């Protein structure tokens, strides 16, 4: 989530996805405790005694092979985290997730009932409006003129000075904002 | 009638001689008042009709028309007088004009007693709904869309004045209760088969019949928001009114002469409602729910049964209601997004809590909640239409279980569901729109605790 | 009770004396007790305030009555003075016989109700009125359609007549 | 006469006071949740007494309150039939809704909105028993809809939960189906009977009633979830815990099995629906039970045990017991009640966690809810003189000594058995084995506001059934001359499911991995029915709809054929004849065709 | 792979903004600046009955008894069971008992 995936995925990226994936699974199968970490152990056996393939060729027939092994043998209903997605409570604070811009319509008399967070918010804003001018400049200067460009961004390089596009980052709303 | 239409005459000067700094509030407040004025059509003590004059008379089916017109006319204001601030004087004492002028027209059409009048007063309200469509439309295509709907409605209503004209020659004065009581029954030739297609191809066009509704989406999405409300709210049920006034004379060749229409009106609604489930346009959404509904009103007034005629009646009142309630809630969204997409707009639920009430009670009123008039008017036109044969039961419950799935989709595609955070102009809400939306939602809570206002002629 | 049982029948209760075996007190009459004291009597008390207002400002309403214009049947085609006369009185008599069918309804639920378990047997008159009742509302006004008249009804009471006298000749 | 409809009406008041007070503008003043609870208490106490007075003399009542319209010869009036059945039901469901709306101020604390959420369960349980005390079908459908709106509402309670805004509108879909057979009914009903009234109703008792009553069955399985309707309850599942125990567990889903029990007077003269009754309701309690064995989220389990045990109400209404299949619905009612109530509590003392594969040593860290999570888990399997004694045991021995279909009878034992397996598979994988949980323990149970309604709803899974039972009036007789195989039939193949289930779980607690068989990916995918029919349902449709209505009708060819083609026609034709040169020796020459052509025209008129 | 130095110092000054951010999300003291008891069952329970159910009784019953017993079929009841033996209130008369019940073996 807070980091862009690449372009595509490298095979050693493939396979350790393949491992969680199978011991999530294996623990979906197993349920009690013990049996999981035997089970797990004997994956981590496989993993390792096919881990020194210097072809390369059989290694992707193998991660192949182990893929198809895999969605023969994976759970009907894995166990999901409950704030992961497809599970329980996955999206159940967005009804609850208000953007912070509501507070510019909000009357006078909202405000009143808050002055010293609405006085902080007014120095976020200052902030932002300074900050907005210095990183578009450093956009400018470090984009490429040409060739490959990637989702990452840049940090803040000199002193005095804030990561680009850092707004919708760093205000956000909370994960449980009640 | 001329205690209702002459101060609604009066409300045009006042409009051109008000300061530029009170004319919303004169004209809104007269208008209500015109309203107010209005509502003593209700007082009807007898079985008789309250025939005013020798070319006004109200009706228990012209009477509900007639006071949604004038009901609908302060909305209308209140509607349109956002989008016109940035506007010039003149111009919008002209919109004002248009509207007054719209509601004099349709209140002296519903109120007419001869038909060559109501033919008149039919084409003097597709005037000024044009001028309104072409000059204070938004896209492009309103001139398209002004040219449909103009020359639909006017390739209709030829015919249906050749046929006044040919019954006016036959019968002598074309008056409705003459022809009500010395009705001749017809001999079934080929002529009296395109005299009546001829009365009817109008009302059929303006309702609109499937596979000549084309004209209406493009009319209903290119409108202003005055316009959308008086179209379909008023003139669709102004083609019903025709129809429900010309077939007394059409006995007995409307018996096998519905056929085409009713399975034109049970599949096109059909057809409409998956539109609306497959539709990227909210304000399309709306218009091809109307085309669904007045297919249903268009199936009772084919199948001329009591309990069909009191449920178009109640239909009309009800979808008029609730289609311009729809029409005010995706002009506020479109006033405050400037787009019309219908995914565009998604977690409106989070920002706007009593407009999402107003949405969910609308959108409940369309898909016919009980005890709602709108539900009295669908199950009694179901019951009508079930008695008229058994097997159109299956295209009701298909209709039925469209018209709750495009409900809840636009519910849940613009209120529920996270909320678009880049929509940065998303104003809180105006006293003005919300009042329009309580304007809209309180009849329907009256009428609904006293349907017996709106049952019509035959009960 | 501004209604009669003559029109709306009711035969006199039939309730048992109480044969209480058990030795416990009844809950049911300690709160049918408890709610007259608390309830009834302050109901009745206002009600009876009321009721004395209503003597000091007593006022009276007429029920109207129409006198019976010529029927339909005497009317010259093409006249249509007497055929409003007498279209407006057929409009009258069918919102009679609608109520008429409304009470023989509401009669037919009543019996049902107070009968309950014995309904099939002890409801045979009520719904032999109902039944005649529906055979005669059918004879009349079935089949006439959105825009029925005195003019229909007629038409279809002489196609009706016809069709008896013709099965009649044989 | 007098304070009999006062407490009914009283009960409606009471209901219909805290939605006065949420819109009247003092609710931040007030204790609102509270308010409701003790609203709801207090409106089960006062229905606590025609309870007592139907238990006394057993009054049948219809109380016609206010008339609303007139229609020629139809008088729909706002009538009460205060039934049996509606007295009962009235009385369960509001010791229900007092211990739900109790349950609710505990869980739904820190929630912005908990008195919309109060304020939404006070208008399903308004909705609920405007559904069960209504004497005309009209008010009927207005509670069958009120019920089904409030039900989409408060599954989608989460909004910002695409997958919950899904299951509120596959709800409402499957409502609508239902809703499109109880049209059906309505409409034969009115066209034939004059009336929705079920006076008249009993009058049209005597003559064939195989279009409403198929309309009728149409509404009970789209709102009970029979097969063929059944996914959207445990879609439903979605919703938060009260909403889960008082809609779909408690007085939502068993409206439909209420509406055929309304009928029932209708359905014993129609044999086909009672036989096709029999087998619907075997159908979905063995295919719901199957769906159950192999649930890992333990409200979907709950769920599945729900529409098993609608499916066995069905079978009751199969046969012509009624009253049966009302007293389990009371009976049900409180354990499904209980349940759903304990697990939410274990749901929120594991932060909500909700598969049992991260659970476990629930009997000695949660005593309190383990001891109630038993006492559901064996009153639902129909221990002894328990309140699931009272109903379904009878059930097991109407089925088994009366003439039915035998396929039925046998998946019905079968899924009584696994009934009783589900019911092990719960106490076990929560109850008992080692802690899966994760490390930090942050349970507390110690809230009076969570002990005192899973206190009453204990009282009442342990001793309503006795004391309903034995205040019932005799009705519907049983048989009880039967071979001792057919007496203790239900206890012996619960013991026998609790002890194979249990065989089953310490097999699976053996070191072994085994491979997976389609028996047991059949009942974990819900028998591939929400997958097939979910995906190529509102495929087809929608395809429909955009692919051929809209773009091949409006957007192509009613356009390619009215205007377009006429506008393209007098294109043509005023290109054709404004196609001039200009030239006075053809326009003279066109002169004299004209005049010679008039020439022709006049001698050949003469 | 780990992080890059890049991500790993837009992600360091991201979170201590968003630790600033999160800290200025606090409410001061004074936050929010807004502009009889005796026991349960004596106090709390007896206005609440007297006020929520009483009077709401009143009314109801004042509804039921003066405009709804005046009409006609409004409130219609099932006859009560007459058993053998006993005597009716309204009528006064006693109906005869049954039969000898010649089973007598349980
Ligand atoms: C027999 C029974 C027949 C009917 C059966 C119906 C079954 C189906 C029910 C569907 C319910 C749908 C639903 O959930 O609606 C939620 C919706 C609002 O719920 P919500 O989600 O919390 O919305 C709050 C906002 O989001 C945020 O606002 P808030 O949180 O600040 O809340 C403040 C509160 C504040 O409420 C108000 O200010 C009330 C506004 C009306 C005041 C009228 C004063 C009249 C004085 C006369 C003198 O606002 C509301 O509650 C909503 C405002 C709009 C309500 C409009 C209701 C109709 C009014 C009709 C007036 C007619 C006047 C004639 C003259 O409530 C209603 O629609 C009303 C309650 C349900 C219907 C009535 C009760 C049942 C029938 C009883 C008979
Ligand atoms: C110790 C204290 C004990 C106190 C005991 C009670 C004393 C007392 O107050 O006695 C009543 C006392 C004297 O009683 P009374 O003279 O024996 O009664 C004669 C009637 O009031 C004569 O009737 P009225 O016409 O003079 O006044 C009643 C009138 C009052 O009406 C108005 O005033 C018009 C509205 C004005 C609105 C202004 C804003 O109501 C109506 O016309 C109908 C109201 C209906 C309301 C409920 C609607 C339900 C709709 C359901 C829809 C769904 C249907 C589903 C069907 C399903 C099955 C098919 O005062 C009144 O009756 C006045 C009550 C005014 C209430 C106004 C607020 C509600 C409207
Ligand atoms: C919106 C739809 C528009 C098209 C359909 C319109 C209706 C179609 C059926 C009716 C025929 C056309 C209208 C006739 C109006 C008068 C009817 C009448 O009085 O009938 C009785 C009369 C007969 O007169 P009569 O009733 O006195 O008959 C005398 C009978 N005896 C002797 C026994 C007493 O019918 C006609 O005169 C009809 C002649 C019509 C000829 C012209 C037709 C032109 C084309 C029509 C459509 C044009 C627009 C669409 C173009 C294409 C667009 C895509
Ligand atoms: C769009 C769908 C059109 C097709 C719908 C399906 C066929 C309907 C056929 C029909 O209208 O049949 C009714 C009637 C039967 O004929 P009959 O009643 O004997 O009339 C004697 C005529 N001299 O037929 C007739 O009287 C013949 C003329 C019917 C014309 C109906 C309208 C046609 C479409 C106009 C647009
Ligand atoms: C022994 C005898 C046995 C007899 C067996 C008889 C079986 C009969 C079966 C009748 C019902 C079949 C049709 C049911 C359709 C249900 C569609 C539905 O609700 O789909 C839900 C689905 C998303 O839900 P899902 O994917 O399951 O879960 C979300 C998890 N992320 O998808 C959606 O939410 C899509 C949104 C809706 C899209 C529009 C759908 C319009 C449907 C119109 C149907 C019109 C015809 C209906 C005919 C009914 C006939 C009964
Ligand atoms: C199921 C029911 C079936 C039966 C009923 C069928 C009929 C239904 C009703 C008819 C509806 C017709 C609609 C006509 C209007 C739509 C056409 C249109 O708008 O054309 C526009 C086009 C000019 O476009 P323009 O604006 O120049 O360019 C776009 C951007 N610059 O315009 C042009 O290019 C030329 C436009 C010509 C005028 C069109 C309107 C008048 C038509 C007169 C018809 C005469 C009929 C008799 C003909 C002689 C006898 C055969
Ligand atoms: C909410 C739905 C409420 C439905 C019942 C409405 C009761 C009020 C009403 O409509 O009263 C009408 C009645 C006059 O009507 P009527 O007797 O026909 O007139 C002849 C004499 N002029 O007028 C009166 O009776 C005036 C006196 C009213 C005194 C208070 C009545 C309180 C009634 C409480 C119970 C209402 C029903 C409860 C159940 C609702 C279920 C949703």
């Amino acid at each position: 989530a807070f980091c862009a995936p690449p372009a595509y995925l490298t095979h050693q990226q493939k396979v350790l996805r393949l491992y969680k994936r199978a011991l999530r699974h294996l623990e979906s199968w197993c349920i009690h405790r013990d049996k999981y970490r035997y089970f797990a152990c004997l994956m981590r056996a496989r993993f390792e005694e096919h881990k020194n393939e210097k072809d390369m060729m059989r290694a992707t027939q193998l991660l192949r092979e182990a893929e198809e092994e895999f969605w023969q043998n994976q759970h009907p209903q894995p166990y999901i985290f409950p704030d992961s997605p497809g599970g329980t409570s996955f999206e159940r604070y967005e009804c609850y997730k208000v953007p912070e811009w509501c507070l510019d319509y909000w009357h006078p008399s909202e405000k009143a009932m808050y002055p010293d967070y609405f006085s902080k918010r007014e120095q976020w804003k200052k902030l932002r409006m300074e900050s907005w001018d210095r990183e578009v400049k450093q956009l400018q200067e470090e984009t490429s003129p040409d060739g490959i460009m990637t989702e990452a961004l840049p940090p803040a390089r000199r002193e005095g000075d804030l990561p680009p596009l850092w707004w919708h980052i760093v205000t956000r709303p909370r994960e449980r904002p009640t | 009638m001329l205690k209702i239409i002459l101060p609604s005459l009066m409300l045009l000067p006042l409009t051109w001689l008000s300061s530029p700094k009170k004319t919303w509030t004169n004209v809104t407040s007269y208008s209500f008042l015109i309203s107010l004025t209005s509502l003593t059509l209700l007082w009807q003590t007898d079985e008789n009709y309250k025939n005013f004059s020798n070319m006004f008379s109200s009706d228990p089916l012209s009477t509900p028309l007639i006071i949604l017109t004038a009901w609908l006319l302060p909305l209308m204001l209140m509607a349109s007088q956002n989008h016109l601030k940035k506007d010039n004087n003149v111009l919008q004492k002209l919109y004002i004009s248009m509207l007054i002028s719209l509601q004099i027209l349709l209140i002296m059409t519903f109120s007419a007693t001869e038909l060559i009048m109501f033919y008149i007063l039919f084409e003097a309200t597709l005037i000024p709904t044009l001028i309104i469509i072409t000059r204070w439309g938004n896209q492009t295509e309103r001139l398209n869309a002004g040219i449909y709907f103009l020359f639909y409605t006017l390739i209709g209503s030829i015919p249906l004045l050749i046929a006044l004209i040919l019954i006016q020659n036959h019968v002598g004065t074309l008056n409705l209760m003459i022809l009500s009581f010395t009705t001749h029954t017809l001999d079934a030739s080929w002529s009296n088969n395109l005299l009546w297609l001829a009365c009817m191809m109008a009302f059929l066009i303006k309702m609109p019949l499937y596979g000549v509704h084309l004209w209406l989406p493009k009319a209903h999405v290119e409108a202003p928001i005055a316009g959308s409300m008086i179209l379909a709210a008023i003139l669709l049920k102004l083609g019903s009114y025709g129809m429900i006034r010309i077939s007394i004379i059409l006995d007995p060749l409307t018996k096998y002469m519905a056929y085409p229409f009713i399975l034109l009106s049970l599949w096109g609604m059909i057809m409409t409602s998956s539109i609306c489930l497959r539709q990227t346009d909210l304000k399309s959404l709306i218009a091809y729910s109307s085309v669904s509904h007045m297919a249903l009103v268009i199936a009772s007034i084919m199948i001329q049964t009591p309990w069909s005629f009191m449920g178009a009646t109640m239909l009309m009142i009800a979808h008029g209601l609730t289609s311009s309630l729809l029409f005010c809630l995706a002009n506020s969204n479109y006033e405050r997004i400037h787009s019309r997409t219908m995914i565009m707009a998604r977690g409106l639920q989070m920002v706007f809590p009593l407009m999402a009430t107003w949405w969910l009670m609308a959108s409940l009123a369309n898909l016919a909640l009980p005890p709602s008039i709108n539900l009295m008017g669908e199950l009694f036109i179901t019951m009508s239409l079930f008695s008229w044969s058994n097997f159109t039961i299956i295209l009701m419950g298909i209709n039925i279980i469209i018209t709750g799935m495009y409900s809840m989709y636009m519910i849940i595609t613009t209120q529920r569901g996270k909320l678009t955070n880049h929509m940065i102009n998303l104003q809180p809400s105006h006293t003005r729109e919300l009042t329009l939306m309580a304007l809209h939602m309180i009849p329907l809570i009256l009428l609904t605790t006293s349907p017996k206002l709106i049952t019509g002629l035959t009960m | 009770d501004s209604w009669d049982k003559d029109v709306y029948p009711e035969p006199p209760s039939r309730t048992p004396a109480p044969s209480p075996q058990t030795s416990l007190p009844n809950p049911i009459t300690y709160l049918t007790k408890a709610y007259d004291l608390v309830v009834d009597w302050p109901v009745t008390l206002v009600r009876e305030f009321i009721e004395r207002q209503h003597a000091k400002n007593r006022t009276y309403y007429y029920h109207r009555q129409y006198r019976r214009v010529p029927d339909i049947t005497e009317c010259k085609e093409g006249d249509v003075l007497c055929i409003y006369e007498a279209e407006m009185q057929w409009r009258r008599d069918f919102k009679v016989d609608q109520e008429i069918m409304n009470i023989i309804q509401e009669r037919l639920k009543a019996c049902q109700q107070r009968e309950g378990e014995n309904y099939q047997q002890n409801c045979a008159k009520e719904l032999e009125q109902f039944t005649k009742v529906t055979k005669a509302y059918q004879d009349r006004y079935l089949d006439l359609g959105a825009y029925y008249s005195a003019r229909k009804c007629l038409a279809k009471q002489k196609q009706r007549m016809l069709e008896e006298r013709k099965a009649a000749r044989q | 006469m007098n304070i009999f409809t006062t407490s009914i009406l009283l009960i409606f008041i009471l209901l219909l006071s805290p939605i006065l007070i949420s819109m009247s503008n003092l609710i931040k003043h007030i204790n609102f949740p509270l308010y409701t609870t003790t609203s709801i208490k207090f409106s089960f106490i006062i229905s606590l007494l025609p309870l007592l007075m139907f238990f006394h003399n057993n009054m049948e009542y219809m109380i016609t309150t206010w008339h609303w319209v007139t229609m020629n010869s139809m008088e729909l009036k706002m009538s009460f039939k205060t039934d049996f059945f509606s007295i009962l039901f009235t009385s369960v469901a509001l010791f229900v809704t007092w211990s739900i709306m109790q349950f609710s101020s505990w869980y739904m604390h820190s929630d912005p909105n908990i008195n919309r959420f109060i304020k939404y369960l006070t208008l399903f349980l308004i909705t609920m028993l405007i559904l069960t005390s209504a004497n005309n079908m009209f008010q009927l459908f207005i509670g069958w809809e009120g019920v089904g709106i409030m039900s989409f509402l408060l599954i989608g309670w989460w909004y910002g939960r695409t997958d919950a805004n899904t299951a509120a509108l596959q709800a409402i879909l499957y409502n609508r189906i239902g809703d499109i057979g109880f049209i059906l009914a309505m409409v034969w009903f009115s066209l034939n009977m004059n009336s929705w009234e079920l006076q008249q109703i009993m009058f049209s008792n005597n003559n064939d009633n195989l279009i409403p009553l198929m309309g009728l069955l149409i509404a009970a399985t789209g709102k009970s979830a029979q097969f063929g309707l059944h996914p959207w309850l445990p879609s439903a599942m979605e919703g938060p815990t009260p909403v889960s125990a008082l809609l779909h567990s408690s007085t939502m889903v068993v409206a439909g099995i209420f509406l055929l029990v309304r009928f029932h007077p209708l359905t014993t003269n129609n044999n086909f629906i009672l036989t096709t009754m029999l087998c619907l309701g075997a159908l979905t309690t063995l295919f719901t039970a199957i769906c159950a064995l192999t649930q890992n989220d333990i409200k979907k389990i709950i769920a599945f045990s729900t529409s098993s045990q609608l499916g066995l109400m069905m079978v009751t209404l199969g046969m012509n017991q009624p009253h049966l299949a009302f007293l389990h619905i009371c009976t049900h009612a409180f354990f499904k009640a209980m349940l759903f109530m304990c697990s939410g509590s274990i749901i929120h003392s594991l932060a909500d966690e909700q598969d049992i594969r991260k659970m476990g040593n629930i009997t000695k860290i949660m005593p309190f809810t383990s001891s109630c999570l038993v006492i559901g888990s064996l009153a639902l399997t129909g221990m002894p003189f328990l309140t699931g004694f009272y109903s379904k045991d009878l059930i097991i021995e109407a089925i088994n000594t009366c003439n039915t279909n035998a396929w039925a009878l046998l998946i019905t034992l079968i899924a009584t058995s696994m009934t009783a397996m589900y019911s092990m598979r719960i106490i076990y994988f929560v109850t008992m084995t080692k802690p899966r949980f994760p490390p930090l323990i942050s349970i507390n149970e110690n809230d009076p506001d969570l002990m005192n309604p899973i206190k009453r709803l204990a009282f009442g899974s342990i001793f309503a059934g006795f004391v309903i039972s034995y205040n019932i009036p005799p009705t519907s007789i049983p048989v009880l001359t039967m071979p001792w195989f057919l007496k203790t039939t239900a206890l012996i193949i619960s013991v026998l499911g609790f002890l194979i289930a249990l065989e089953l779980n310490n097999l699976t607690m053996k070191l072994s991995m085994n491979k997976a068989n389609p028996y047991s990916s059949f009942s974990t995918l819900l028998g591939f029915f929400p997958s097939i029919i979910h995906r190529i349902t509102p495929m087809k449709s929608l395809n429909l709809s955009l692919k051929t209505s809209l773009t091949l009708l409006d957007l192509i060819w009613l356009e390619k054929t009215i205007p377009k083609s006429t506008s393209t026609l007098h294109t043509n034709m005023t290109t054709l004849t404004t196609n001039q040169k200009g030239l006075i020796k053809l326009y003279f020459m066109s002169f004299l065709i004209n005049i010679i052509l008039i020439i022709i025209l006049y001698s050949i008129n003469l | 792979s780990g992080y890059t130095p890049d991500e790993k110092l837009r992600l360091q000054q991201l979170r201590e903004l968003r630790r600033r951010w999160l800290k200025d999300q606090e409410l001061s003291p004074r936050e929010p600046v807004l502009p009889k008891n005796m026991v349960f069952k004596a106090y709390r329970s007896s206005l609440f009955a007297v006020s929520h159910v009483l009077i709401p009784m009143w009314f109801v019953h004042y509804y039921v008894k003066y405009h709804m017993a005046t009409k006609p079929y409004t409130i219609v009841s099932s006859k009560p069971r007459i058993f053998p033996g006993d005597t009716i209130l309204e009528t006064g008369e006693v109906i005869p008992p049954m039969r000898d019940f010649p089973d007598q073996h349980h």
